[PDB]
């Protein structure tokens, strides 16, 4: 299958320890204090539309970025190949499933505290030689890397060949129609965190089909009138919850395969996926493909924060690194709308009138962060919102050039 | 011929031949589909 | 072993389900609304593969 | 309330003490007045 996973921790942010403390091990959703096969836990039983939040966990991606910071503080293996253990706590056994308290009679060495551990994966040898049992840690901490990687928004990996949708994907797919971009991400993540699958699988080409034809969908490319092969994603008014997306089947006009591969990494620099289901979900479904197959290229230093800069096997410099385009949520969706007006799906009326409606819903997901973040500051502890900073939340970075791609991506 | 599935090498999982010629061994997609039967609570909205 | 043709014919009724699928979650909106907020509801439903 | 009918509002806090106990004539100020820091209402249907 596959077993070559090169990580990265979490960054600190300039603060002492990991931005979680002790209540953070027994109040993981599912099993105990298994942050493995956790992230879409929370969201196993849907009551309704409203986002799942509590108060301790202020937003959608609270859950991940908590898990986060919670993962890589216990990340000795494949960077020490010891077991380690911070503030009295550590994993059971080798196969490294839930974490209990130190345990008596042979402790572990206290791990040391250090910012954006690299992760080589094959320094623990005992990963290799247990794979089939301890392999969805592959796939979360793959999710933490991409994650990890990013000061702004997850970065995760489009693609789309050269040649039209294989004839064993067409069939495989025709069977996540009625489902929800939010329950697609929550499938593809619980799919390829289980068993160990291979990199041509019938489920993992399928899976990365349909990340790259929600894109198309997201930025209104891949409409009701222009299926990539007979797939897109019908949104509802922003103002009626516009978190619904799934995926529709029709028989209008299809697109056409691209000159060439449009292989591209993407962002969401607006600190607005944080709060946005819509935006965690298409994050993460498009993750639990590069985690089956490891990074197709390096990730491109042009921009990112300042700790990704360089990284061992991840973000390079040279020529085998695939340029990232970044988005923001409101100038896509109102790049989204104005797709939908050149083609005729919407009058020219509700142009100027999906914008107001959207702009103000984006508006409530600001207002929300914002209030968060004064209320849980960074230096208290953990960091469940991740200091963005409100001088950002509308700086549209080269979003203009994520939706010339979605152009290209579908000629 | 009819079965270039299970005799031919070059196959392609989900590949047909339909409008001309009715293969036998496919590769089909067995399902396994559960039919969530909801029954919820249901509040009323109280005087004021 | 499965007849390409056959094969097919469901291959079609799969997707005829599916196409008419409803998003379970969703249908607490559907209720809330149709009943115009008079009568809300809530209904929790296990999501799976 | 000389004709059995207390006004206010009535709070519910386990308060577990052993003096003299007062339900009525309630000394010092009422904990947690509506609309103060973190004390949120319920929504008009009270649903769960």
């Amino acid at each position: 299958a596959q077993r070559q996973f090169f990580g990265l921790t979490y960054n600190f942010y300039g603060q002492p320890a990991p931005l979680f403390d002790l209540n953070d091990l027994q109040e993981l959703a599912g099993c105990y204090a298994r942050p493995w096969t956790s992230r879409f836990s929370h969201l196993a039983i849907s009551t309704g539309s409203l986002p799942v939040w509590s108060a301790r966990y202020p937003s959608v991606a609270s859950r991940n970025i908590v898990v986060n910071t919670l993962l890589g503080a216990h990340l000795n293996p494949f960077a020490g190949g010891q077991i380690t253990s911070h503030q009295g706590i550590t994993w059971r056994d080798p196969v490294l499933s839930s974490l209990a308290p130190v345990p008596a009679i042979q402790p572990p060495p206290v791990w040391a505290v250090a910012e954006n551990v690299l992760l080589d994966s094959n320094n623990y040898p005992t990963y290799v030689l247990n794979l089939s049992s301890m392999w969805p840690i592959n796939q979360d901490v793959h999710i933490m890397t991409m994650w990890a990687l990013s000061d702004q928004g997850p970065i995760y990996h489009l693609e789309v060949p050269v040649d039209p949708m294989p004839a064993a994907t067409t069939a495989a797919l025709m069977a996540y129609t009625g489902v929800p971009i939010a329950h697609l991400a929550q499938t593809a993540y619980r799919f390829a965190g289980q068993l160990p699958q291979s990199p041509d699988s019938t489920m993992v080409s399928t899976i990365r089909w349909l990340s790259a034809i929600w894109f198309g969908s997201l930025t209104g490319r891949l409409n009701r009138s222009r299926t990539c092969n007979g797939f897109y994603f019908e949104f509802a008014k922003p103002a009626l919850n516009p978190d619904q997306a799934v995926l529709k089947w029709n028989d209008g006009a299809r697109a056409a395969p691209p000159a060439a591969a449009q292989s591209s990494y993407i962002r969401c620099i607006s600190p607005h996926w944080q709060h946005q289901i819509v935006e965690v979900a298409g994050a993460l479904m498009s993750q639990s493909v590069t985690a089956v197959t490891g990074l197709p290229a390096l990730i491109d230093e042009a921009t990112l924060p300042a700790w990704s800069q360089g990284v061992a096997n991840l973000t390079g410099n040279g020529q085998g690194v695939v340029p990232c385009l970044d988005y923001n949520p409101v100038p896509m969706a109102a790049a989204r709308h104005l797709q939908w007006r050149q083609d005729g799906l919407i009058t020219a009326a509700q142009e100027a009138q999906l914008n107001n409606d959207y702009t103000a819903y984006a508006l409530t997901i600001e207002r929300h962060l914002t209030a968060m973040l004064v209320a849980n500051p960074i230096a208290a502890g953990r960091m469940p919102i991740q200091p963005f900073n409100a001088a950002d939340f509308g700086q549209a970075g080269q979003t203009a050039a994520a939706v010339a791609l979605a152009q290209a991506m579908f000629v | 011929l009819r079965w270039p599935g299970l005799v031919d090498p070059n196959y392609r999982v989900g590949t047909n031949d339909l409008p001309n010629r009715i293969t036998l061994y496919n590769s089909l997609y067995r399902y396994n589909f559960t039919y969530p039967t909801l029954d919820g609570i249901m509040y009323v909205r109280s005087a004021t | 072993l499965c007849d390409a043709l056959t094969l097919h014919i469901r291959e079609t009724y799969i997707m005829l389900l599916r196409s008419m699928h409803q998003d379970p979650t969703q249908i607490v909106q559907i209720v809330n609304e149709c009943a115009n907020n008079l009568l809300n509801s809530t209904i929790p439903i296990s999501l799976r593969p | 309330n000389l004709f059995n009918v207390a006004r206010g509002n009535l709070y519910l806090v386990q308060t577990a003490t052993n003096g003299n106990w007062s339900p009525m004539a309630p000394v010092a100020a009422p904990p947690f007045v509506r609309g103060g820091p973190n004390v949120r209402v319920v929504g008009r249907f009270g649903t769960i």
